[PDB]
């Protein structure tokens, strides 16, 4: 959410 | 030559290996002030910072961070600076550094909002009428005009500093189209754009650095600095067998990390250059083929 990549 | 190797990574279907060995190899260097407490809400992930050492500084005493990149690449004698879509408050921030690294062009790879979530804030006036104030940083930015493509829009501003009146000419370089951790539609697609970027002389040496930008920076981003790099060291050393992407992505990667998200964007990056070396290796009309194929032209009424 607060990630670029997941 | 490159096509050999190409041709050899697809049909033994290795993308995903090669993609693997870069990450292994970059670069990692320490991210201090990005890291600072202070400076929490001036990123938009937590995984995507700028190193100390190439981080653009904000000549302003209170604080001089932005979540941006200096990509100097020596070789080819060409610099990007690489950043984050800017947040709410950090579009002041966001065109300081536009002015003070003298920079004649911003282009942009994702949309406000992709997939319902906002990936990036409207930091630029949509209409002519409503221009843009930013007080912390005393700057003015006012829509002059506009060209919509289909799948890019070429804007031109103007920035004011306010402080001294003086002027600045911007120009929007927009790809509406690119999706996060996605591909362009062709190597047309995106060549076409690429050489409109080039042509607008917003790289030129006379310039500061264009800046470049997606959601964090890192994966379009990457993938459009990556292929102008090759291109360029293309037509200097004149020999296509003699640049080697993954060493360019790897020296670009020691001024950023993350450069190139997936392995489809590192495929795509070779596949950009093997096309655009056809104009590189001199083929004039090559150039005409990439808008035709691009379908940048929208449809009258
Ligand atoms: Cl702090
Ligand atoms: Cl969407
Ligand atoms: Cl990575
Ligand atoms: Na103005
Ligand atoms: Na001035």
């Amino acid at each position: 959410k607060e990630y670029y990549k997941v | 030559e490159m096509e050999k190797e190409f041709e050899q990574i697809d049909k033994s279907g290795s993308w995903a290996a090669i993609y693997q060995d870069i990450r292994h190899e970059a670069s990692d260097f320490p991210c201090r002030v990005a890291k600072l407490p202070k400076n929490k809400n001036r990123n938009r992930y937590r995984d995507v910072s700028p190193f100390d050492h190439s981080r653009i500084k904000l000549h302003q005493e209170d604080n001089d961070y932005i979540n941006a990149s200096l990509i100097k690449m020596e070789e080819a004698q060409r610099s990007y600076i690489l950043t984050q879509g800017p947040l709410p408050n950090t579009c002041g921030h966001f065109w300081e550094m536009v002015w003070e690294q003298k920079s004649r062009g911003v282009v942009m790879l994702n949309r406000v909002m992709e997939k319902g979530s906002l990936k990036c804030a409207q930091y630029w006036p949509q209409k002519e009428e409503k221009e843009m104030i930013f007080e912390d940083t005393n700057l003015k930015l006012t829509l002059i005009s506009e060209d919509i493509k289909s799948y890019y829009t070429v804007r031109q501003l103007e920035l004011e500093n306010l402080t001294t009146q003086e002027t600045r000419e911007i120009l929007h370089f927009h790809y509406t189209t690119w999706p996060a951790f996605g591909v362009p539609e062709s190597p047309a697609s995106f060549l076409n754009f690429l050489f409109k970027v080039r042509e607008s002389g917003s790289l030129s040496p006379e310039h500061g650095p264009v800046v470049v930008h997606a959601s964090a920076g890192i994966g379009r981003s990457g993938t459009f600095c990556l292929a102008d790099t090759c291109l360029l060291l293309m037509d200097k050393r004149k020999d296509p067998s003699s640049v080697d992407i993954k060493k360019v992505l790897l020296e670009m990667r020691k001024f950023r990390m993350g450069l190139i998200a997936t392995a489809d964007q590192l495929r795509f990056s070779y596949l950009a250059v093997i096309e655009g070396a056809k104009f590189i290796m001199g083929d004039s009309s090559v150039q005409d083929q990439w808008k035709e194929l691009s379908h940048e032209d929208l449809e009258p009424a």
